[PDB]
């Protein structure tokens, strides 16, 4: 995972380091999470620059939310095994 | 897959001729008849003993409970109930159980005045994710119609890995040839002769 | 010189169990592309 | 003024075209040759694909059509053929393995299989009385699908062969197969469960002898040939011309059958 | 010495594979190698006239067991010897259904991952493209 090793790579600099994190480190992050259509960290990217930077580049921000609203037209918001219904005894536990 | 196999696997596609009109027709054919065989023999018929419609019934209801509104009480959970409540909901849980059972599904309504236990709750939430399930497939399968791609699903194989894993061709290309018509085959039956 | 080989061994075919992709229609037919997936593991194994 | 009866099933029009041509050349115009879609006697069926009122599925390896690859070879495969519904309608041996999982009830249907296992054992255990073999081969497809028909076949053709005195083995559908092919001599009588991995396997041993006329017995009490190439169609022609007393006639169609397979219209 | 023992009785059905696994063209070549059956027919020389029988009936009948049970049934209904002609005919015949439905360039990169999926030799799948579509006109 791409978004794993940067985030990695941003933690050892932060920490192990001392090196606060600029506006470029977190765009190419929020790149990153677009790109692959992971939506959900976006949001997440979005409101650390929106924290830590000011704001966050407003084209990814909307492409981020377009890939979401994909998401939600496929029904692919949330895996689909999470929403079939269970039960006490329903739940296989390996 | 270790042999040099004789022949090069092919799409099985020998019956070209295939419209969805046809598939769709042989799918009601077998849903009917599956039906018929679960159910029952259809009941015998039963005469009404007055003539009305649905809409008169739920007008006639409205306007008993109008002139009411203003002797209607407040009333907790806990607390004993009057007689216009108990009138109320009687009629309107009847009333909403006829409308849920020909299909005018309003899960709003069906929730506050059919719904009165746990189990019932629990079927009326299994109730809404059939309906909305089935809304979102066909939406899909009419996208996917759109987009012309196969109506039936497809699943993430990737056969080049499978023809190495393998070691005898016989089993891969036979899976080949159920999933290849699985995805020329479309899974539908008439939903106006199901609910006839 | 010692044992070479066993002719007569033979590596099983080892089975994968087949993947759908989690759409709406996977789960409306979670009962029925299941079974598929259970007769396919089980002709692999057996052969046909 | 006699009538043979042809019946399609999934044959192609050439084939048919080819039994046409041979039978009115052989026999001269004497027997008429009729079209239909279901027979008792005197039918020649055409085509993979099973015809509709036979409940038994016989096939032997004639002696004067020996391959010689197979030379010598004696085995029987008769495959159990359940009542057959309009293509439309849920064939029995799916309906009743469904039916079960839907909880519907199915009584008439197991009633129906018993009587068509029956029926089968009763022809396969004569067979193999005839033959002198003392145990019989039962082929199952071992698929989870497959795990209400099978059992109810095993349930009954166990009894019914039990009953008689000889034994009974069970196997699959890929080691009996590679058995046949492979190595026949070693099974003498072996019996088929009714499903669609049976029925190829069955045409693929009709064919791989060198092309043979499988027998089916039907509801109504007879034996009608069946064939699905140019060499199985001639020779299945050719013994039912035998059976309505034509020898000579019957003789030249098995001759030309032999020499020229493909083209034995114009053979003979 | 071994091997070829191993062979006959396999063969011959006196000896079963470890898992009872079915006695195909592919799983020996798997085991004793691509040309288990020159070997084999070159050995079986040293063997009386019987034996040297049985072993050429039972590789024919391995040869013979190369293809599928529903290409053989479908095949091989008028014949074993005639069983490949037929065969390469049909194929020929999907091929040409193929070309005339999806083009020619697709066909060819079909063909071409198909021989890689099918252990075919350049040569050989360069002739089947070839006859195809000389068929097609």
């Amino acid at each position: 995972s791409k978004f794993c090793a940067m985030m990695d790579l941003l933690e050892e600099m932060q920490h192990r380091n001392r090196l606060k994190p600029n506006e470029e480190s977190w765009t190419w992050v929020m790149k990153e999470c677009v790109k692959s259509g992971q939506f959900r960290l976006g949001y997440c990217i979005q409101q650390v620059m929106e924290t830590e930077c000011k704001g966050c580049p407003a084209d990814l921000v909307k492409a981020n939310e377009a890939n979401a609203q994909k998401a939600k037209t496929e029904g692919k918001e949330h895996p689909g095994h999470l929403s079939q219904q269970a039960g006490l005894f329903d739940v296989k536990v390996e | 897959i270790s042999g040099v196999s004789p022949l090069l696997y092919f799409p099985p596609t020998t019956t070209s001729t295939t419209n969805r009109e046809d598939q769709i027709n042989k799918n009601t054919n077998i849903a009917i008849q599956m039906i018929k065989r679960y159910k029952g023999e259809v009941p015998p018929h039963y005469t009404r003993k007055s003539s009305a419609t649905i809409e008169q019934v739920e007008k006639e209801i409205d306007a008993l409970l109008g002139g009411a509104e203003k002797l209607r009480k407040t009333s907790t959970d806990d607390q004993p109930m009057d007689k216009l409540t108990l009138m109320e909901r009687c009629l309107r849980h009847a009333l909403w159980s006829y409308h849920k059972e020909e299909g005018r599904y309003d899960f709003d309504q069906i929730g506050r005045w059919v719904v009165y236990t746990p189990e019932d709750e629990v079927k009326l939430a299994q109730l809404k994710r059939e309906v909305e399930a089935k809304e979102k497939l066909a939406a899909l399968r009419k996208r996917r119609e759109e987009e012309g791609l196969p109506g039936g699903p497809v699943p993430r194989i990737n056969w080049p890995q499978e023809y190495s894993s393998f070691i005898d061709r016989e089993p891969v290309v036979a899976k080949r040839i159920r999933y290849d018509t699985l995805a020329s085959t479309t899974l539908e039956r008439d939903e106006k002769q199901i609910e006839s | 010189r010692a044992d070479e080989v066993d002719y007569t061994n033979l590596p099983a075919p080892k089975p994968q169990k087949t993947v759908w992709d989690d759409n709406i229609e996977t789960e409306v037919l979670r009962k029925y592309l299941d079974g598929l997936s259970q007769y396919d593991m089980e002709e692999a194994k057996y052969g046909v | 003024s006699k009538q043979l009866t042809f019946i399609s099933a999934g044959a192609t029009a050439a084939v048919l075209q080819s039994a046409s041509a041979i039978v009115s050349k052989v026999a001269g115009g004497r027997v008429q040759t009729k079209t239909a879609k279901e027979a008792g006697r005197h039918a020649v069926v055409v085509g993979p694909e099973t015809p509709i009122g036979v409940h038994t599925a016989v096939t032997e390896v004639p002696k004067s059509a020996q391959d010689p690859l197979f030379s010598g070879v004696s085995t029987v495969v008769v495959r159990a053929v359940l009542p057959r519904a309009a293509p439309d309608s849920v064939q029995l041996r799916d309906a009743l393995d469904v039916y079960a999982s839907a909880g519907i009830d199915t009584k008439e249907e197991v009633r129906s299989a018993t009587e068509a296992f029956k029926k089968s054992a009763e022809v396969a255990v004569g067979k193999a009385k005839a033959k002198g073999v003392k145990r019989i081969v039962l082929v199952v497809k071992q698929a989870s699908k497959h795990n209400c028909i099978n059992e109810l076949f095993k349930k009954i053709s166990t009894e019914t062969i039990e009953s008689a005195g000889l034994t009974t083995e069970v196997v699959g559908t890929a080691a009996v197969a590679n058995q046949l092919i492979v190595n026949p001599e070693s099974l003498g009588v072996v019996l088929l469960n009714d499903v669609a991995a049976t029925e190829q396997i069955e045409l693929a041993f009709a064919g791989v002898v060198g092309g043979v006329s499988r027998v089916y017995h039907t509801v109504e009490g007879g034996k009608i040939s069946a064939g699905h190439s140019f060499k199985s169609v001639a020779l299945a022609v050719a013994q039912e011309l035998r059976e309505l007393g034509l020898s000579s006639e019957a003789d030249k169609v098995e001759a030309a059958a032999s020499k020229n397979p493909r083209a034995v219209v114009s053979a003979l | 010495s071994t091997k070829m023992q191993t062979l006959h009785k396999l063969l011959t059905g006196e000896v079963s594979f470890k898992n009872k696994a079915p006695v195909k063209d592919c799983n020996i070549v798997h085991q004793f190698g691509e040309n288990w059956a020159t070997e084999l027919s070159a050995y079986a020389k040293t063997l009386p006239a019987e034996q040297q029988k049985i072993i050429v009936r039972q590789i024919a009948r391995v040869k013979l067991t190369r293809y599928t049970v529903a290409e053989l049934a479908a095949y091989c209904g008028d014949g074993p010897a005639l069983l490949d002609e037929t065969a390469r005919a049909a194929n020929i015949e999907q091929g040409v259904a193929f070309v005339k439905a999806k083009g020619v360039e697709a066909f060819e990169k079909y063909v071409a991952e198909e021989s890689t999926n099918a252990n075919w030799k350049p040569e050989e799948a360069k002739k089947f493209i070839e006859d195809v579509k000389a068929k097609a006109k």
